[PDB]
RNA sequence: CUCGAUGUUGGAUCAGGACAUCCCGAUGGUGCAGCCGCUAUUAAAGGUUCGUUUGUUCAACGAUUAAAGUCCUACGUGAUCUGAGUUCAGACCGGAGUAAUCCAGGUCGGUUUCUAUCUACUUUCAAAUUCCUCCCUGUACGAAAGGACAAGAGAAAUAAGGCCUACUUCACAAAGCGCCUUCCCCCGUAAAUGAUAUCAUCUCAACUUAGUAUUAUACCCACACCCACCCAAGAACAGGGUUUGU
RNA sequence: GCUACCUAAGAACAGCUAAAAGAGCACACCCGUCUAUGUAGCAAAAUAGUGGGAAGAUUUAUAGGUAGAGGCGACAAACCUA
């Protein structure tokens, strides 16, 4: 679904992912051998600048039956340890995610929204 | 009468066996789990299992904008607008995951697919979760909603106003100029519908569905 | 010397007599072998480890999707047995290869369309003529009479099978999709080349390897399916529940055997052996048979509890 | 790749196709029987077929009317379809018209077939009957026919 | 791509008479009990479809004449009568096409 | 050898081969505790990434990977492609020359034909590789820090072969972006018994064990109804069906 | 009788903007940017689309003039009957 150079949307509410910017937040890799990221893959952002990793909550691409489909491409921006840089996430997230609390435990915990 | 659109097999060679063995199961499940009647533009709310969710069960609202498939596989999807954030899913009728289905309200659109709507306001795709049920009378006509969305500025994500396409629920005098109309005439095939070659009569396919569905419920 | 054919010197009044008196005498001889045990059956041999037990011959109706108590989805490819019948058995002497052979024969056809000598062998055994015959090969302990019925609950669901048939047959075809090859760019000024296969030897040897891949037919070839999951066995339609996809198109002839992957080796104990016997079994089968987990249509809802 | 492909691509396009059969079709309600290419014939032939079934709903039908429109480019034709062939069929349905093969054309020898609609008024084609059933094969028969019949009623 | 050598009329040969080049016979050639003038089994008889497109053409140039221009078509059934033959019952109601000549023994009045 | 012509860089496409092995396998040594390394023996079945600038091969850099191997094949491959460069005719800059013109320099632009006669080839039908997660285990190891192997379980990517239930492009069907299946080994050494040489010694001593496949099995297999029609079979031919020949 | 330049006397240039125009948009018309096709071709230089210009140093019909040690040239060693 997100591939490089896709461009992305953050729906945390970190500084660096909702400060403006004349480019956009873009895919530069992803953390995946086939290079498809989908639901749960870790990427790296080219944002303000910088390079940060990021965590896919939802895409346009569908997907396996009765999951959600977003109308937008949705990232988190979080660590290398895998800590959210933000503290609220408003937007919807699936449901499908809880299933990787082992490593994904913090940023579900900032998740006020599920479907 | 309605028969769900799923019993009507699409047109192809597949033995009528394998449509009559499927419809068996179709059948079996429809005792267990109420499918209600709806259509394209209906509001449903549909509950599942899942494992992963906060008391193992999920709850869906949303439009439903297309309905495709046939036989046990056939499914539906839902639209919705939450916090901003549209959101579509594709639902199996059949799938024994799914605990309820329940019709909000009851309508038909002027489109037989809304798939438009993503393209559209988001205030046509957007409905409150806790609405409540309204009732609907018995033995009365569908009621048909013939509203017209406002859409966005193009590009859209398909050609809407192409006339493949024939949708009828889009305010396209707003959004198009009369020299964008009359580009998308020039895809316009007069002889299609007239082609009686093409024509898929599904009437004697009904009648021996109904037969087989009325067979079911006596026993 | 002119060709002729069943009814070119027949009249009006005799087209629709021959048809109802050819067809009568198919199914008054099908009906004749319903009950193999009564007609004097060769030994029936107790299952040992190590053997291998006649498949069966079935049509492709379809694909059909099922869900597991877990919530996965599975589809599966439906395959009715169609008048499935023993036709010859070939001794491990004479057979030219290391096992026995057992021939088995699917699906009726006309009898105004076979050549002679096959229209005499049928003759001889009782049936109507088949439109595929397959060979099996079998341990001395498995053989089975001629002209005895198989049925799909010759397979238990938990069962694992190969399932070999002819490809779908897609003509010739050029390197892209027969061999998946990338093909040239659209632009950039290619001319006149954009699904050639480039370069096919190095200028060395002066020649094209054998087995070079090439523009060619495609597919309509024997292909088989291994470890295929039986998930579900309807008796009444004779119908077996395979696991994914199988090779050929809807409404084809299947070849059906027990699976030859080494995990699935000696798996046999619980099965029918010889082959399942209706009139033998003692109490009827119910109509239809489910693995553990399966979901049956009549179940309640899952609930993750 | 073609499989389960029912239609034939003739003419300049899918547009084309349409017009070509459409003019065939109209020449055959006319003349009630017309020669052309085999290929064309057997493709038009089961247009011509349906609309008789399109005349059988009656000039009231608003669809079917045009639905007839479209398809007679003539429009003395269309009375003459509700008025005369769709009654000259009201028992049966189905089975309207006949196709054989004929010789090939001289020019291009292409492969030529007749089609008419059963029950016209013009001399009736040669068709093909089947031997009688005095020959010797047919009386072997009817001799095994009649023993039978007398084996079942005893 | 040019012709690197000359082919020889021995190879050559081998191409042209190959049986697959040669033409095939054919063995559903059957003579017309009508006529007796060959026909092919699967076709029509070349000279009897001839005498019924003759008579086919004189009709419809009568029924021309009747018409008398175009988009003409008649609402009524048509009936075709020859010479010294009137009306039936049945053919009350319906365009009669005249011609002058015998009706043909194949062509059976209905 | 070839100037009565063997088309000249890099790239695309498709790759055949060597092993002097980059990764995966098996071993000896270590200044090898462990985790990582270094070196050597054996191993060519399988694999060996995507991008920014540059015409580039290279190189630098960013992000990865179990690994981003070295070579040969007319510096493989233009009767398959590309033409940015180089290398015609136009032009400008710096420099040389009295000038015409010139420059291992730079710069902008600049026509890539071929209908295949012969050789070869056009289903080597079917045994698959790798990473990661959990577990083992915070165990062996070690002062601590740090931190495995084997066994087992699961989940993936790629490759090969198929398929259309759903999704998607679509709509009697063909497809992927979807789904299903995928099964043996490989020899370097490590050890016993035991002579020549009455100890010892794994032995181009007789011999024993790790230690091996007659690669297993699978697939295919009956064929003067056949004029004609239909087809999921197909360029033609062939093949399947017609008990569906008004 | 092609083409370069010239001489005589002719012809053509919608619509819109500006209203001043070797001005802009844009037909006819003239030219030939880029790509594909074509390469014994429809064509010994074309086709399709895309493009530059289109009241001017414009395009164009007719007749005449300049001839090879030459002509003509908004110099490309252009063009002077493929
Ligand atoms: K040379
Ligand atoms: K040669
Ligand atoms: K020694
Ligand atoms: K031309
Ligand atoms: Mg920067
Ligand atoms: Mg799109
Ligand atoms: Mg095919
Ligand atoms: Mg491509
Ligand atoms: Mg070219
Ligand atoms: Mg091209
Ligand atoms: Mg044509
Ligand atoms: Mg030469
Ligand atoms: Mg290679
Ligand atoms: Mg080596
Ligand atoms: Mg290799
Ligand atoms: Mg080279
Ligand atoms: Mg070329
Ligand atoms: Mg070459
Ligand atoms: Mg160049
Ligand atoms: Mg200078
Ligand atoms: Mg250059
Ligand atoms: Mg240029
Ligand atoms: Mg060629
Ligand atoms: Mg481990
Ligand atoms: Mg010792
Ligand atoms: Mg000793
Ligand atoms: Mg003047
Ligand atoms: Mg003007
Ligand atoms: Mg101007
Ligand atoms: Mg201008
Ligand atoms: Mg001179
Ligand atoms: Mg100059
Ligand atoms: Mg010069
Ligand atoms: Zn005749």
């Amino acid at each position: 679904a997100i591939q490089k150079m896709t461009r992305v949307r953050v729906v945390d509410n970190s500084a660096l992912g909702n400060s403006p910017y004349h480019r956009a937040p873009r895919c530069i890799h992803v953390y995946k051998k086939n290079g498809v990221g989908k639901v749960g893959d870790q990427i790296l952002l080219a944002i303000k600048g910088q390079k940060k990793k990021a965590l896919i909550v939802g895409h346009c691409m569908p997907g396996p039956r009765m999951t959600p489909r977003f109308d937008s491409n949705n990232v988190v921006l979080i660590e290398d340890n895998g800590n959210p840089v933000g503290t609220r996430i408003k937007t919807p997230i699936p449901t499908s995610l809880r299933k990787r609390e082992g490593e994904y435990s913090k940023v579900l915990a900032i998740a006020q929204n599920f479907v | 009468r309605f028969l769900s659109p799923e019993f009507i097999p699409r047109r192809g060679r597949t033995d009528p066996l394998k449509f009559q063995i499927e419809r068996k199961d179709m059948l079996e499940r429809r005792k267990v789990l109420h499918i209600p009647e709806f259509y394209v533009g209906s509001i449903l709310r549909v509950t599942t299992a899942d494992p992963y969710a906060s008391g193992k069960i999920s709850q869906f609202l949303g439009i439903c904008i297309q309905r495709s498939g046939r036989g046990l596989g056939a499914t539906f999807i839902l639209r919705n607008v939450i916090e901003g954030q549209g959101v579509e899913i594709c639902f199996e009728l059949y799938n024994p995951r799914v605990q309820e289905i329940q019709v909000v309200k009851l309508e038909k659109r002027l489109d037989d697919s809304l798939l438009y709507l993503r393209d559209a306001l988001p205030e046509y795709s957007t409905f409150d979760v806790n609405m409540k049920p309204v009732v609907q009378e018995p033995n009365q006509k569908v009621p048909v909603n013939e509203l017209k969305v406002k859409m966005k500025p193009k590009p859209w994500s398909k050609r809407w106003e192409r006339p493949n396409f024939n949708i009828k629920g889009i305010r396209f005098d707003l959004c198009l100029t009369e020299q964008q109309m009359k580009e998308a005439q020039k895809w316009n095939q007069p002889w299609l519908e007239f082609d009686m070659m093409r024509e898929y009569d599904t009437s004697k396919i009904e009648a021996a569905i109904w037969k087989e569905i009325e067979a079911s419920k006596r026993s | 010397k002119s060709g002729t054919w069943w009814d070119e010197h027949l009249s009006e009044e005799n087209v629709p007599f021959i048809k109802q008196l050819v067809s009568d005498e198919d199914k008054a001889q099908l009906a004749s072998k319903l009950c193999p045990l009564k007609d004097e059956p060769w030994p029936i041999h107790p299952w040992e480890p190590g053997s291998f037990r006649v498949g069966l011959i079935a049509l492709k109706l379809g694909m059909m999707p099922l869900w597991t108590k877990d919530g996965q989805k599975h589809v599966v490819t439906l395959l009715q047995v169609q008048d499935c019948h023993v036709l010859k058995y070939t001794s491990k002497e004479n057979c030219n290869g290391k096992m026995a052979t057992l021939s088995v024969g699917g699906k009726t056809v006309s009898r105004f369309r076979k050549a002679t000598s096959i229209l005499e062998f049928y003759r001889e055994l009782g049936l109507p003529p088949k439109q595929t015959v397959k060979i099996f090969n079998i341990t001395d302990n498995a053989a089975i009479k001629p002209g005895t019925p198989l049925y799909a609950a010759h397979f238990r669901p938990g069962q694992y099978v190969d399932v070999t048939a002819k490809t779908i047959g897609k003509g010739f075809q050029g390197v892209m999709k027969r061999w998946g090859f990338k093909g040239q760019p659209a632009t950039h000024g290619q001319t006149k080349t954009h699904r050639r296969p480039g370069a096919v030897a190095t200028g060395d040897i002066g020649r094209v390897w054998p087995g070079t891949k090439m523009p060619g037919k495609m597919g309509n070839i024997y292909r088989t399916e291994y470890g295929l999951k039986v998930w579900r066995i309807n008796t009444k339609h004779n119908i077996i529940y395979v696991n994914g996809s199988v090779p050929g198109h809807k409404n084809c002839l299947v070849k059906v055997k027990d699976s030859k992957l080494p995990a699935y080796k000696d798996l046999g104990k619980n099965l029918p052996f010889p082959t399942y016997f209706p009139d033998g079994d003692e109490e009827e089968l119910p109509e239809d048979l489910y693995d553990e987990n399966v979901c049956q249509p009549g179940a309640p809802s899952i609930t993750f509890a | 790749i073609s499989h389960g492909r029912v239609f034939r691509r003739m003419g300049l396009g899918p547009e084309s196709r349409i017009h070509l059969l459409r003019n065939l079709l109209t020449g055959l309600v006319r003349h009630e029987r017309i020669e052309a290419p085999w290929a064309r014939v057997d493709e038009m032939r089961g247009y011509a077929e349906k609309l008789i079934d399109y005349g059988k709903l009656g000039d009231t039908n608003e669809r079917a009317m045009r639905m007839a429109d479209f398809w007679l480019t003539e429009k003395d034709l269309i009375p003459k379809l509700f008025q005369v062939l769709a009654p000259r069929y009201k028992d049966q349905t189905g089975g309207y018209t006949r196709m054989l093969q004929i010789p090939n054309r001289s020019l291009d020898r292409a492969k030529m077939a007749v089609i008419e609609y059963k029950g016209n008024c013009l001399p009736p084609l040669p068709l093909p009957r089947r031997d009688s059933h005095l020959t010797l094969l047919n009386q072997l028969l009817q001799g095994l026919r009649q023993d039978l019949r007398q084996s079942q009623e005893a | 791509a040019a012709p690197k050598n000359r082919r020889t009329i021995e190879v050559n040969r081998c191409r042209r008479r190959n049986p697959q080049k040669l033409i095939k016979v054919k063995n559903n050639i059957d003579v017309c009990p009508e006529c007796g003038h060959l026909k092919q089994k699967h076709v029509l008889c070349a000279y009897c479809y001839e005498k019924v497109c003759k008579e086919t053409a004189e009709i419809r140039r009568q029924i021309g004449k009747q018409e008398g221009g175009p988009f003409k078509a008649p609402t009524i059934e048509t009936v075709v009568l020859y010479t010294g033959e009137t009306p039936s019952e049945q053919d009350q109601g319906k365009r009669i096409i005249e011609r002058d000549r015998k009706r043909p023994s194949w062509f059976t009045q209905n």
